[PDB]
């Protein structure tokens, strides 16, 4: 997130096709071979917004993390959405507690199952998506087996 | 007690997200749990004072008279009728306000009619109530209020 | 004072509302506290607050999020009813002033029944009979005119009475209307609603009686595109005509979201402000639940800033205003992860603008408005109210008034901020911190001393004293004005047993002794001044003490080592004078001691000083 927060100001200037202030004796040689282009800007802004959401989730701002994750239909956002929906279910799933709450708890586990299935459905169909998986495919399937046996 | 209230007001959240206001749509099982504690802590002391002027445990339920103040009873009857959806469209606004009046006390807000001993009793009674819970959600809530 | 008559009166009302919350009292009705001033102005403003109260007087869910209340179909439905009840009553007052010249005039004779009023209203607005009316008359007026203006005034009963005296003429309309009056939410049953709509659409789509057309699709909520411009010629008549046509869950149907968006998107301010009448547009936005739009809009009229800020506060103290999370956004915006039909108000900026106007010479009133920001923070974590008080003190430089003046006797008369929070230690350091960063040490000391932060008070007091240690203390000089404050800080720090770490503290009382050493030296009290320097054990006078005194100089504050040059010379010049007045051996021995000390000490102007010291010792012999 830190490095992202430092780039986005640059990307915005690059987004309007302006010039970046070149460095003074840089430590890591600059190259125009990999200079960022407008074609890729919106992607980074998106990929960054994921990284923001992930940290928000890890810190506790689940409401804002989910709100962000759901906004973009990405394979990685599924694994995050699924991973955090599963945790809200598992903890509340077996202790004595309000029955109405228990139904809401199960409902989250139902969402987990769905998102993992969307991952595998889109994964098996296309190879490019297999490479975007934030974790290995077999790991995603591993959770699903346990998710449904729950 | 927390299990009693779950048996009465089903799917009433333990703690309401919108704790900022005292509107009685934000009533929570904690508020009720905090309420009954005072009702009993208050009732016990009142009866203790009575017999001192004149066993209190020994009275059976029908024989004994009202053990709570009509104020407290009015509140419970109101929030009950409201939650269970057996209020009256006309009286909705009145019932709603009757509940609202006491919320600020159950949450120790502006001008709470709370003796320090009753607050402490609420605090520890919730800590130990929460410290024995298994889940984190419930632990956090009860510890927070405490 | 930068506050106009109206703005000032509002400030006082907001002080009350703050005094109540600052003393824990009952949360009074803010909307009522604002309408209290409105009556002091023209009715253009009073009728606004009347709308504000009635549009906000909806049963809410206390302690619930703002966005949730405003998204719930439950609340969105009651808004439409509260507005319709305002448009109906508002029109009813128009009908009174139309018949009687003054509201007072109508009241003395007695407000007549809505039926007889409407009848006495038709007499004027249609003196001659229109040839296109239908279904005859009733007691001298067309039956459909009476029904419409009765429904427009909001008295369905008065309208139903009209129907009862024309049962034969109106046909099946009786059983339909009697159902509309019974069913809540001004809606009929789908079956009966279908029966009348198809009948109207069948052969009455274009009838020569406009009042008949209006009533039918007000009862059936049909022909939403036809604005019935024959009868609804005013703007309020349009709003009321449509809010009686909105629906809730595909053809010939309009919903509040479509209507509210359709109005301002297609027909923006431009359409509703061509007559240079601002409230007309405000009423359009406010009576459609678009409170943020109406607030920002009305906040731009430089003559109505006061009113738009407060109608924002009311919506804010009622958990109805939709605040903008980010403080970097514009005044009005739609969050990216929200539906497009709702808008958000950058409430923080809103108050920040209003305040800058009268924050310069009216601080007290500014704080009252800054308090509403107590519940918000910024990206850096500071409490918005606390930060606003820091910025307001840095700019206004009103320390005694806002922070409480700490007199030189040990008292702390509380300031205006003391009312709002009892933890005033951070901001006093914040304000003291910047003034310290701006080389305003004499102030930063007074401020740090106000918060009883002796670590910083004595630190700064060390810097202000060292330059002035050897100087001549003369009336009104910078020495007197600093020495006298340092002593007023020495007493109050001893009587109250306060002290910083020994490094800062030792140096502070050491300088005070030296300042006394030169004040006695410059006065010619040689004997008295010699005694002081001897106590301090700073300069050796017997050869045995040279080793230890030399080691001590290494770890003494540089604010002391700086003035070592002047101390040695004064002490020497002291012995020097006493010599010209056994004792001779004793002075001679001490003279030597000072030299060897100075010889082993590397210090300021050691060149000129070490030379002069040696010369003065030679003249002694």
């Amino acid at each position: 997130v830190h490095y992202w927060k430092k780039v986005l100001p640059l990307l915005k200037i690059i987004k309007k096709k302006n010039s970046i202030p070149e460095p003074i004796d840089p430590l890591f040689k600059h190259f125009h071979s990999v200079d960022i282009q407008a074609s890729e800007i919106v992607e980074y802004e998106e990929d960054a917004h994921i990284t923001f959401a992930i940290l928000d989730a890890v810190n506790g701002n689940i409401e804002d993390a989910v709100t962000a994750f759901e906004s973009i239909k990405s394979v990685v956002s599924y694994w995050n959405l699924a991973l955090i929906f599963h945790r809200k279910a598992e903890d509340i799933e077996n202790d004595a507690l309000s029955p109405e709450e228990q139904e809401e708890c199960k409902n989250y586990l139902r969402k987990t199952r769905d998102y993992l299935i969307k991952i595998i459905d889109d994964s098996d169909s296309n190879l490019s998506v297999v490479k975007k998986l934030p974790v290995p495919l077999e790991s995603v399937k591993e959770m699903l087996n346990s998710v449904m046996q729950e | 007690i927390r299990k009693w209230l779950k048996q009465l007001f089903h799917h009433l959240p333990h703690e309401t997200s919108r704790l900022e206001t005292n509107a009685p749509e934000s009533i929570c099982i904690l508020d009720l749990e905090v309420f009954l504690l005072g009702v009993v802590y208050t009732s016990h002391l009142q009866l203790k004072e009575k017999c001192n002027s004149h066993q209190p445990l020994c009275l059976p339920l029908p024989v004994c008279k009202q053990l709570c103040t009509e104020r407290q009873k009015s509140w419970w009857d109101a929030v009950c009728t409201l939650i269970h959806r057996k209020a009256v469209p006309g009286n909705v606004a009145k019932l709603r306000l009757l509940v609202q009046h006491e919320i600020n006390t159950l949450r120790a807000q502006e001008k709470h009619g709370l003796q320090p001993a009753l607050l402490v009793h609420w605090a520890e009674c919730l800590q130990k109530t929460g410290s024995g819970l298994n889940s984190f959600y419930d632990q956090r809530e009860y510890m927070g209020r405490s | 004072s930068s506050l106009d008559n109206i703005e000032m009166a509002y400030a006082r009302q907001i002080y009350i509302y703050n005094e109540k919350i600052v003393n824990g009292h009952l949360q009074p009705n803010l909307v009522d506290l604002c309408a209290s001033v409105a009556e002091l102005d023209d009715k253009s403003i009073s009728d606004m607050w009347t709308m504000v109260k009635q549009m906000t007087d909806v049963l809410l869910t206390p302690a619930t999020d703002a966005l949730k209340n405003r998204s719930s179909v439950e609340v969105r439905m009651e808004f439409v009813r509260q507005a319709l009840a305002y448009l109906e009553q508002s029109y009813k007052n128009y009908t009174l002033v139309t018949v009687f010249g003054n509201l007072h005039q109508a009241q003395l004779g007695g407000v007549p029944g809505t039926y007889q009023l409407v009848r006495s209203f038709l007499n004027i607005k249609l003196p001659a009979p229109l040839p296109g009316l239908q279904d005859g008359e009733v007691e001298g007026h067309p039956v459909w005119a009476l029904i419409y203006y009765c429904m427009r005034c909001g008295d369905l009963l008065a309208a139903s009475q009209v129907v009862n005296r024309a049962q034969h003429q109106l046909g099946e309309f009786k059983t339909w209307f009697q159902e509309y009056m019974n069913s809540k939410d001004r809606r009929l049953s789908p079956a009966t609603e279908n029966k009348l709509r198809l009948h109207y659409r069948r052969a009455l789509r274009n009838n020569t009686d406009p009042y008949k057309r209006a009533v039918y699709c007000i009862i059936g909520r049909c022909d939403v595109t036809d604005n019935q411009s024959e009868v609804a010629d005013k703007t309020e008549d349009y709003l009321w005509l449509k809010l009686n046509q909105v629906c809730f869950d595909p053809q010939d149907r309009l919903t509040l979201s479509q209507f509210q968006k359709q109005l301002l998107e297609d027909y923006g301010e431009s359409h509703f402000t061509v007559n240079q009448q601002p409230f007309l547009y405000f009423q359009v936005l406010f009576l459609t639940a678009q409170f943020e739009a109406a607030v920002a809009f009305l906040f731009r009229m430089e003559r109505l800033r006061c009113h738009a800020v407060h109608v924002a506060l009311v919506l804010f103290e009622l958990k109805l205003l939709l605040k903008s999370s980010g403080q970097s956004a514009q005044l009005l915006s739609h969050e990216p992860g929200d539906p497009p039909c709702l808008r958000r108000l950058n409430f923080v900026r809103l108050l920040m603008l209003y305040t800058r106007k009268f924050e310069s010479t009216d601080p007290r009133e500014a704080l009252q408005y800054f308090y509403f920001l107590r519940d918000e923070k910024d990206s850096q974590g500071e409490n918005m109210f606390l930060r606003c008080v820091s910025e307001l003190v840095i700019e206004s430089r009103e320390f005694d008034m806002i922070l409480g003046k700490l007199e030189n006797d040990g008292s702390r008369k509380p300031g205006v901020i003391d009312k709002f929070t009892s933890d005033t230690k951070p901001i006093i350091n914040k304000v003291a911190s910047v003034a310290e960063n701006k080389g305003l040490f004499e102030e930063a000391a007074k401020l740090y001393d106000l918060a009883k932060n002796a670590d910083k008070v004595l630190e700064l007091m060390n810097k202000l004293l060292s330059p002035v240690v050897p100087q001549i203390s003369a009336p009104q000089s910078n020495k007197e004005r600093l020495k006298n404050m340092a002593l007023s800080i020495a007493e109050r720090y001893r009587a109250q047993g306060i002290s910083a770490n020994k490094f800062v503290d030792s140096t502070f009382y050491l300088l005070l002794d030296l300042i006394t050493f030169f004040d006695e030296y410059h006065s010619g009290h040689i004997d008295r001044a010699f005694d002081i320097i001897e106590r301090l054990k700073l300069v050796p006078l017997n050869q045995e003490s040279v080793e230890e005194r030399v080691a001590a100089f290494r770890n003494f504050s540089d604010e002391i080592r700086h003035n070592l040059s002047e101390v040695l010379l004064a002490t020497m010049n002291i012995l020097f004078t006493q010599f010209k007045r056994d004792r001779d051996s004793q002075l001679r021995s001490q003279a030597r001691t000072l030299i060897t000390f100075a010889g082993m000490i590397p210090y300021r102007t050691s060149g000129d000083t070490n030379a002069r010291l040696v010369q003065m010792e030679v003249l002694m012999n």
